[PDB]
């Protein structure tokens, strides 16, 4: 029941949960571009120059 | 040059009919035209009307 004293320890072993692998997908999602807008179908002089 | 003509103008003034193997173009109430000059931005034709 003494609990003498040892000599120094030579390396310190940190053990910690792993990287967090498969994550990350190898290309990347971005937001689609918003379109760039349309002239319409169906556009027709409506308007008839008077007499 | 006839059918891009008749689309410079309002609805019902140049015609465009064939007269043997072409399309000729001619006036058709000028009264219909808005007159809206769309045919002064073609370069081409600006020079014809």
């Amino acid at each position: 029941g003494g609990l003498t004293c040892a000599s120094a320890p030579q390396g310190t072993l940190r053990i910690l949960e792993g990287p967090q692998q498969s994550l990350s997908g190898s290309p990347l999602q971005p937001i689609p571009a918003s379109p760039p807008p349309q002239i319409p179908p169906g556009l027709r002089p409506r308007f008839c120059a008077f007499g | 040059a006839a059918e891009e003509l008749s689309r410079c103008f309002s609805p019902g003034v140049i015609e465009v009919q064939e007269v043997q193997g072409k399309k000729v173009a001619r006036v058709a109430n000028p009264r219909l035209d808005t007159f809206s000059r769309e045919i002064f931005r073609n370069e081409k034709l600006k020079k014809v009307v």
